[PDB]
């Protein structure tokens, strides 16, 4: 998940628009910003992901 | 609630493709000849920092 950044949003643009190029699956995904949710932490101040 | 700065950020902001452009013309004018001058750039166009 660390090199998969690197193909997709450094190179999955170019790839996927060159010539003759079909379709293209990416395998793995470019990152996120992900933000895990902490369900005791939450109520722990009467908070809802909400 | 706010508070305001000058500072400089741009006016034109270029892609050619996926990336970030930035469109240099020119021209190699009567003497050398339209290939002495792309030769040239290329050239000197792979010192630019990494």
């Amino acid at each position: 998940e660390d090199i998969s950044d690197y193909v997709a949003a450094n190179m999955k643009d170019a790839i996927s628009r060159t010539s003759g190029v079909g379709d293209v699956q990416l395998f793995g995904s470019q990152y996120a910003m992900r933000i895990w949710m902490n369900p005791n932490e939450l109520n722990k101040f009467q908070l809802t992901p909400v | 609630f706010s508070s305001s700065r000058w500072e400089y950020g741009s006016p034109r902001l270029e892609r050619y493709n996926g990336l970030p452009s930035m469109e240099i013309l020119g021209q190699a004018a009567p003497g050398k000849s339209t290939g002495e001058a792309m030769e040239l750039m290329e050239q000197l166009a792979s010192k630019l920092p990494t």
